[PDB]
């Protein structure tokens, strides 16, 4: 079939204003992308609904307390001079802007990793020890009260985006990676990986019950190519970004296809970490060069011609103090769409 | 154009 083409922006670590996201959506539409992936929960949680109240664990937390707790969590992660969080009015505006330009929005609200702000929020809300021991970024899957609170928050974003979006990305990457890269391996040996399987399946059910398709990054799903801790819901679309490395033993793409998962090719050959121009990881020059080397359908370490549903080109703000660099973002988007034009139909 | 991969 025709394939989707997605531009992904990391607006969780770094605050983006509403008109900046509109300009990105306009560029994506101009260039023939079908979707924009708007990362909003990723270390920071930079979108707050008008009603964040939750009833969980037999307790009620009103909107005032939850919203204020999240705002403090954002400032604890990175008190961005440009802003803290987008509002619901702003997001309604952005979603209408995308709809008028034939662009679907894929939200990302990350858990159980990449949730510094929500962890601090839970601590302010009197939930004891929400973080996994040693981490400031990952929730403890052994802490049922913290996990259930997290699920209740995610559910609120699922409900909101269900009127607008087709896919909801719950993230699921890089467990406890502020400590080291061994988080998934340690969850497996400790036994808690069974509870990660259940958590992912619980979020998948929440998403499906709201009428959307769930998506996650690949690295923690069937880590070590091991299904003996439990099976994952095959309706979880796998955003496949890494084939792993030494001590980071992730399932190959074909493993997921054999189990019936769809693959969204998120090849990290296309990644750009903003501010890494000619030094560091995921450099600008390399991203551009790799857009004329990789096929649109080339998934890291995949057997040739595994089916995919589309591809995702990502810009990250690993260090959110780096400036906006829309000039480079737009060159990356221009180069991606020009090299992959036959898959990205425009007038 | 586009093929059938
Ligand atoms: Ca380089
Ligand atoms: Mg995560
Ligand atoms: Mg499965
Ligand atoms: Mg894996």
């Amino acid at each position: 079939q025709p394939l989707k083409s997605v531009f992904s922006i990391d607006a969780g670590r770094k605050y983006f204003s509403v008109e900046q996201l509109e300009e990105l959506v306009a560029k994506a539409s101009q260039n023939g992308y079908t979707d924009v992936q708007l990362i909003l929960g990723n270390d920071g949680l930079r979108f707050i609904l008008d009603d964040m109240s939750v009833n969980v664990n037999g307790k009620k937390y009103n909107h005032n307390r939850v919203s204020k707790a999240i705002q403090r969590g954002n400032n604890a992660y990175y008190n961005d001079p440009n802003g803290n969080a987008l509002t619901q009015k702003e997001m309604d505006r952005l979603l209408a802007f995308a709809k008028a330009r034939n662009i679907n929005i894929i939200p990302v609200i990350n858990s159980p990793g990449h949730m510094d702000a929500l962890l601090v929020a839970m601590e302010k809300l009197a939930i004891k020890n929400p973080a996994f021991d040693g981490s400031k970024r990952t929730v403890d899957l052994g802490n049922q009260k913290a996990v259930n609170f997290t699920k209740a928050i995610i559910s609120k974003y699922v409900a909101y985006f269900s009127a607008h979006s087709e896919i909801f990305n719950f993230g699921g990457d890089e467990y406890a990676n502020d400590v080291d890269t061994g988080g998934w391996a340690k969850l497996q040996s400790s036994g808690r990986y069974k509870d990660f399987v259940a958590y992912a399946n619980d979020l998948a059910k929440i998403i499906k019950d709201a009428g959307m398709q769930p998506m996650s990054f690949n690295d923690g799903i069937y880590y070590n190519s091991d299904d003996s801790f439990g099976t994952f819901d095959p309706e979880i679309i796998i955003s496949y970004w890494t084939a792993g490395w030494s001590g980071y033993d992730v399932a190959k793409p074909e493993y997921f296809v054999q189990k019936g998962h769809k693959i969204f090719n998120t090849n990290d050959a296309w990644y750009w970490v903003a501010g890494n121009v000619d030094s560091g990881i995921y450099q600008y020059d390399d991203a551009l060069a790799n857009m004329s080397k990789k096929a649109f359908t080339d998934v890291p370490a995949g057997s040739p011609n595994l089916p995919i549903i589309g591809s995702i080109q990502c810009v990250w703000y690993d260090d959110p103090r780096r400036d906006y660099d829309f000039e480079r973002i737009y060159t990356l988007m221009d180069t991606f769409s020009e090299n992959y034009r036959e898959y990205m139909v425009v007038k | 154009g586009a093929g059938a991969a």
